[PDB]
């Protein structure tokens, strides 16, 4: 068969990822730029909400030096892939769980629907992929909206899941705080619950 | 916006080192007891942020300068990002982060007797110019102790994160240097089970590249997810 | 006072790296063009000092303690001095000299543009015991450049002299880190003609000996000419 | 044949030798106790003189990196190798060259006679071995004293020098500094003159 | 790197290691003298208590055919290596589960206070080691009390314990049996609860 | 006028052939008995002249009619520039001088009594295309004696320089060709130590860009020193 | 290590380079266009004179087919790289020595200043390479004037000779030709006064 390069091998981001990729966390000063976990500014279309959750081991433990990356549509299901600051809303971004709550937040909007490559829409969602210490390669996942259910029903993605039981693992769980639209997405590594990972 | 127009050839899940290795503790209850659910490519995964634009300090790239001298090593990491067929990956992002050269991260979290240096914070970032290539002008990192087993020792080592064009290529991997004998003991350079895969992390000294009287070099080149067209799709 | 009890073994000059090694421009004008006159052992030869009555700092063997902390790679280097034949040389001498985690040495003459080390003086002295064992502390040296070819750097090593029972077995030499990619390349350690005779010079990584948490360790044996009584005579 | 374990190879000492071994030159601060040029305290028997010289590359250029060390027996040809700095009297001393004047200096007492392993006398002699940068393994040599010709005359060392010409590099000229008794002894590594050098 | 000789495999016990370590058990003859579980005599000081425990698989069943061996501080917190049956108190013993119920007793004294290499205090301790059919190389825990919760908090040693739920593995439970100070200590291999097991 | 921009990597002097190769007996004399001095750098050793305006004869490359027709075996003398990053060298100098069919040079000093051909010249000149190619069209000159040993013949061989883009790539060797059996005894030739060397020098027979009934060819290409750019400096 | 494709290795130009470089000296006819030795034409700025010198092997004796090539600044201490005989100044000749007298000659204008890669001024040189048999690799060279004490002084490349003895090899005799400024250098290949030669 024809063998192309190999791909260069993943290795876990490790204990002290914050140093390189989440100044603040790492208790450092920031560059001018940085990249962080508020895609949408306030005068951003679309109905603008507060992700947020913890990470749970197979011990159902915490995980607290977690990093996230995150890739959105804007609310029109359009992916904005020109990454700005001045920019009124960035698809991309990342976040961190806290040493010590040990929970993420994002700052963003809820996207928008694209389709597949067939052309069959997908619920809104977003990508979520996880690194830490303890994961040799990273976690694809993604996040989907408990408010979206007749969406969900029909996700062309949603339903490769064999098992329905596994599908919820993917919905997170509409709130309040401070009165703001907020959605809670715990990520369970293993065991009981775990969360679907996707290979692609 | 973006567009759904390429496909990236299939991770091979058996040249990356797997998710249970547990010879690195910690990858026990961090590894998935599922199978992944393998998904069809779709715009959601293609695409990426493009990072053309972000503001780069002038300095971002040069760990000598960017935090008087670090005291330490003082080398050039540089080399290329290319996809599976050989092709460049120019204006993509590389982030590195590393310990001193006494194996001491600037983090709260680092309580490693080795002190800290005055001068040293350790994370640089590079967008690749035009045909792929990246630099980086740093000191040698030293090797350190970790709570594994009683006596594990990190080989030295430069963290990396690499975009590449769509999230399906982004990767998060670590450098290594060419003769440390550390490298075939630590159990998180051995969670990848191929030989062939370790070398491929192993950075070349570069007397080529090396600032004569002033300081060496190292070649690190990278290698993400061959990119194609779609075809009779 | 010293007694002429002893013989020593003769020195194997082709093992030894010759006067004249072009490469290493120096010692173009610094060796010799007459040969050696050689001469039959007597008592000038075959006696010595016996440094056991030398007063040490308590810290003269750790360089870590004797000039805060340094910067760089923790490191434990010990070892035994032997003869040819395989017997230890108790209560000898041995002395030890280097740069600091840079490359740079705490000396006039050195002009490199790395930063010295504010508490890093790289001098330690070191009386073998019964067993002729020997151990230092210290930080593992950094290569650095030198004026010889237009890209020449030495590699990483410790300046090593060693008294011995005699004038005879008195050596100075210099130890070389296991794995280091600029040893092959290196003039000076190219002085030596045989492959074999450089490896010697290389200390390997000791996992046994190092301090979990804290230091690593390197072995590096000495031999010294073989000592035999007068036979005959 | 028999082989038995090789021998360490010897490397060059290096331009930095100050450092370990002559803690002053090297213009940093020096321990409690130093192995230095001072062979002889004033009040140690035997007649006190001062040695003096310097040494040249075969181009004729001093060498002002280099590193000495000399072995001679006391005044009654007794070689005392109980190092210790309260003796009037230490068989070993240590020197090196001026970066600037390139010049190296001993304060000692003329050694008495010593015979050879076949009961002959030899006659009194420094035994020299010199150490620097360019110099692979170090070279050994003798210094014989001008004023002393019926003994050098006879020596069984002196004589194994096939050319009396050559013999005549190992003399010391007796010379006075500050009306005290001093015998130069210049090293000619190569070339004309060139010192000789033993094997032993 | 350096070598040395590598050290003889371990091989499980297996289910009659009875017969050669624990002679009663087996259901033999035992000798005049034998290593058992009587750590301290009626007349050796400090608090004597009475330590119990069962040994549970995988699957929550008794491990019947355990063997143990316990090592410990006397009162003092010091540790008696010099073994006799003519002590008061012995440093090391050995116990093994009933063949029915499947526990284990000890009698001996609760240990004294030792520090760590640092100079740091350790709760008061006993270093067990778990042998049996089906283990490959030997288990190493350690028994603290509940009722030292104090000393508990500052153990080097249980502080090395990442998740505080696991440390709770480790504490023993104070009770009484026949009005005397027992503890009850079981040993959970693997799965809920299971017990820490350490390296050193 | 030239500018600074670029630095040449260090020629790999064991490569080379060295200064003094006894068996070739002139340069036992001229050789220097001290050591090169290293020198950085600098805007002096970094440019060099372009000949790109020279103005150059139609047959100055064409050894055949730049002086009847020469007697001798027609041949084709192509191959391309490069340096050592693989980078082709584009409008550069190529000089060439050789013999005639017999081994007779076209110079005074020359008292061979193989006799000069009325038709031929024996130099040419071509200035490298944009991909850093140049061919000539000459006839093989043929071994001849010379006054070294007391049989010593050097083997076929056309003399060569070289430009490149400065005076530290300028260079001057000699085309041999594959299959002389003279190669191996020529004390010119193993002035240079390293038979991977010799090698290089080697003209390989080209039957693709022969002229079918007309003239066969040669292949030579010549790597000059790599050309980077400056970094940190 | 990396490798780079090795560079192709050197060989000595031999008796007869003259027939490819110096056809007039070949004594053969020249081409239209040729790279000779006068690098300036008489209308060109700067301070105009004649250059001379003789090559001498190691036993004193003269190098009658020797090569030269020459690369200097202009007047201004510029490098004019684009070669054309229709220029005033070429900062690139090509010289050879006389079969008979074993003297080469040079047609120029003195360079002007150049600052080394750290901005640090060079004294006014002239950068030669010398070919010729029984040279296996080209030597290089650099030619100061006597009149530019003052600059060469504090010239970094002759700083960078150890020797200052060996610096004054380096140096031309101003002299008058035909009451032309003219400037004298002698390059001796090996022994008593042998010129430095660079590796860069
Ligand atoms: O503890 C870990 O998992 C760990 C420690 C240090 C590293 O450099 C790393 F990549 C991982
Ligand atoms: O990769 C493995 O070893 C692996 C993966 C999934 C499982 O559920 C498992 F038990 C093992
Ligand atoms: O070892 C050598 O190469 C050597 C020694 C002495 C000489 O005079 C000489 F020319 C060469
Ligand atoms: O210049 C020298 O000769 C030199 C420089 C540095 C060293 O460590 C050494 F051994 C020699
Ligand atoms: O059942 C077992 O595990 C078993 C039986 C016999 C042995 O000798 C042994 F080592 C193990
Ligand atoms: O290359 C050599 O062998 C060489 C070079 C310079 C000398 O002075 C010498 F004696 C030998
Ligand atoms: O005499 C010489 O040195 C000589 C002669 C003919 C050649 O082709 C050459 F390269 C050298
Ligand atoms: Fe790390
Ligand atoms: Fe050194
Ligand atoms: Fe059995
Ligand atoms: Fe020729």
């Amino acid at each position: 068969p024809i063998e192309l390069l190999p791909e260069t091998p993943s290795q876990t981001a490790g204990p002290y990822v914050h140093i390189g990729l989440a100044l603040e966390a790492a208790g450092n000063p920031t560059r001018d730029q940085e990249i962080w976990n508020r895609l949408a500014k306030p005068d951003a279309p679309g109905e603008h909400i507060l992700l947020l959750g913890q990470v749970y081991d197979g011990n159902g433990h915490l995980v607290r030096d977690s990093f996230l990356e995150v890739w959105q549509a804007d609310a029109n299901g359009e992916y904005q892939d020109a990454y700005n600051l001045e920019n009124a809303f960035n698809s991309f971004g990342r976040t961190a769980t806290t040493f010590d709550a040990g929970e993420w937040t994002l700052h963003t909007v809820k996207p928008g629907v694209v389709n597949n490559a067939a052309g069959v829409p997908m619920a809104p969602h977003i990508n979520i992929s996880l690194f830490a210490r303890g994961i040799n390669i990273h976690l694809h996942t993604r996040l989907y909206f408990d408010d979206e259910a007749q969406a969900n029903a029909k996700c062309p993605v949603l339903n490769l899941i064999e098992q329905p039981q596994r599908r919820e693992t993917l919905i997170a769980k509409r709130c309040e705080v401070d009165g703001k639209t907020a959605y809670r997405f715990d990520i369970r590594i293993q065991g009981e619950g775990e969360t679907v990972f996707f290979d692609f | 916006p973006a567009q759904d127009n390429s496909r990236f050839v299939i991770r091979d899940r058996n040249w990356h080192p797997k998710a249970l290795t547990p010879d690195y503790k910690t990858s026990i209850a961090r590894s998935p007891r599922q199978a992944l659910v393998s998904i069809p490519q779709s715009i959601s995964e293609t695409t990426g942020p493009n990072f053309s634009h972000l503001g780069f300090g002038a300095h971002d790239h040069d760990l000598l300068l960017n935090f008087g001298l670090p005291i330490g090593e003082r080398i050039i990491v540089a080399g290329r990002v290319v996809d599976q067929y050989g092709k460049p990956v120019p204006n993509t992002l590389v982030e590195m982060w590393q310990a001193n050269a006494g194996g001491r991260y600037r983090h709260k979290n680092d309580r490693y007797l080795a002190p800290l240096d005055p001068n040293f914070g350790g994370v640089g970032r590079c967008l690749t110019d035009s045909d792929g290539y990246y630099s980086f002008r740093t000191i040698k990192p030293g090797p350190y102790p970790w709570r594994n087993g009683p006596n594990d020792w990190r080989p030295a080592h430069i963290h990396f994160g690499i975009s590449g064009p769509s999230i399906a290529t982004k990767l998060i991997t670590q450098l290594y240097f060419e003769g440390d004998p550390l490298i075939p003991m630590c159990p998180i350079v051995k969670s990848i089970a191929n030989p062939e895969a370790v070398q491929q992390l192993i950075a070349k000294l570069d007397m080529n590249n090396a600032n004569p009287m002033d300081c060496l070099a190292y070649r690190f080149d990278i290698v993400l997810r061959g990119q194609r067209k779609t075809h009779f799709e």
